[PDB]
């Protein structure tokens, strides 16, 4: 379940966190990448431009482009917990 | 209807809104409520960031959803 | 020669192909597929207005939206050539 | 800043534009200048038809730049 907007990790030691903000196949690519803003700035990281192009705009070296498939929802806040259950839902749809 | 803003240490909040209400809108009625400004507050739903001006209705957000709340204190 | 995005001009892979503007990009919940939401460039029955299983993803008009694996789409190859007036190499005048 | 915009005949007509022009903006002054109705113009850019409440700089479209005009039969 990824999407722009998507609150995203990267595998990694250690993994980055950032927000989807571009999906697409650049020209050259056999792959679907993800336009990720992160919260600090990174070496290898642009404003939101990728071999030259831009895709989207965000802060300096805050943009970094990665293989979609080697994103994740972010497991922080896949962890949090709502106030009301699937259970709940279920009694809400019959009274 | 209600929904519900959580922070990440778990102090909840409930919020009378509609679904038509943008994202700028829950988060001056955060404000009105727990003092919170609003350029400091990143709402979370679903696993995505709120942006300030879709609707609730956009991220189809149901009665009695949880959103979480992150402050960017810096 | 640009790729394919949100706002790309596609052409979907059947014989014949049919085309239709890049709305949007994703992947849904369930689904391990990324999927072009498409506006197309002429009315089709059962199609909708830029929903998929119930979720709206972008606005078309009634009977123009439809959700395809991005694997499926290729640059419209009808506007894939087109020539600009001018071009920054031509500066080169030696 | 100064733009091209040249339909699929080669026509071409130039506008003065800035970059936080809207294309619905852009679309007026085709119509102005050449009397294409707004609705029927598909402007196209780097392979991406361009979509009215954008601005040329959502585009990152350049001095001397050409939009590709696409009429709707």
């Amino acid at each position: 379940g990824l999407e722009v907007g998507s609150l995203a990790e990267v595998k990694e030691n250690p993994p980055f966190y950032g927000v989807i903000r571009w999906i697409g196949q650049p020209p050259g690519l056999n792959e679907v990448l993800a336009g990720l803003e992160l919260e600090d700035e990174c070496a290898g990281c642009t404003d939101g431009t990728f071999r030259g192009t831009r895709y989207f705009t965000c802060a300096l070296k805050k943009a970094l482009f990665v293989k979609l498939k080697s994103c994740r929802p972010d497991s922080r806040f896949a962890s949090l917990q709502p106030v009301s259950n699937q259970i709940e839902r279920c009694n809400s749809l019959a009274f | 209807m209600q929904i519900f803003v959580k922070t990440l240490t778990g102090k909840t909040i409930t919020l009378e809104v509609e679904p038509s209400d943008t994202i700028e809108n829950v988060k001056a009625k955060i404000q009105d409520k727990e003092g919170i400004p609003p350029d400091q507050q990143r709402l979370i739903f679903a696993g995505k960031q709120l942006e300030d001006g879709r609707t609730l209705s956009d991220y189809n957000i149901q009665k009695e959803s949880t959103l979480h709340l992150v402050l960017r204190l810096a």
